[PDB]
């Protein structure tokens, strides 16, 4: 469910790449995951959080 | 500009299409990607955008395929957030490379 996303999400790069709930989740997780990769499963499952957070 | 402007456009139906198909509202998507390619109309960076966006459209693509075969609330769910994933992750590296696009426009 969430630990799936989790897991994907899981899954230092300069070369990387209820729907209102949905939506807007996915956008932050994105965010976030795109600030770390943007240093260049560390803070992994922390993003989810948050971004479950900031949605719900 | 114009593979750029190709692919953009490109991208723009595909995500119309995914709306049509799965009710979703990307059509902020839609209207911010309308706008950096106005804003486009070097060859790196062209090469980047074009192929970002080409990939955007297969994955959009494929987990549209998804929502259409969901059989329940969470396969549904699971390919809505993908498809809304993939679209920011795609909008943020074209609007980053849009940008770097102006600056060499200017040296």
């Amino acid at each position: 469910x969430x630990x799936x996303x989790x897991x994907x999400x899981x899954x230092s790069s300069p070369t990387i790449f209820s729907k209102e709930e949905a939506a807007k989740n996915a956008e932050e997780i994105e965010d976030a995951a795109f600030t770390i990769a943007n240093q260049h499963x560390x803070x992994x499952x922390x993003x989810x959080x948050x971004x479950x957070x900031x949605x719900x | 500009g114009a593979m750029a402007y190709a692919a953009v456009t490109s991208l723009m139906r595909t995500i119309h299409q995914s709306m049509e198909l799965t009710g979703c509202d990307l059509q902020p998507f839609y209207e911010k990607l309308k706008s950096l390619r106005a804003i486009l109309e070097l060859t790196i960076l062209e090469v980047e955008i074009v192929e970002v966006a080409y990939t955007t459209e297969d994955m959009v693509d494929s987990e549209s395929r998804n929502v259409f075969l969901a059989q329940n609330l969470e396969e549904r769910s699971r390919a809505m957030w993908e498809i809304f994933f993939v679209l920011e992750q795609a909008l943020e590296c074209i609007d980053s490379t849009v940008k770097q696009w102006m600056a060499t426009s200017d040296s």
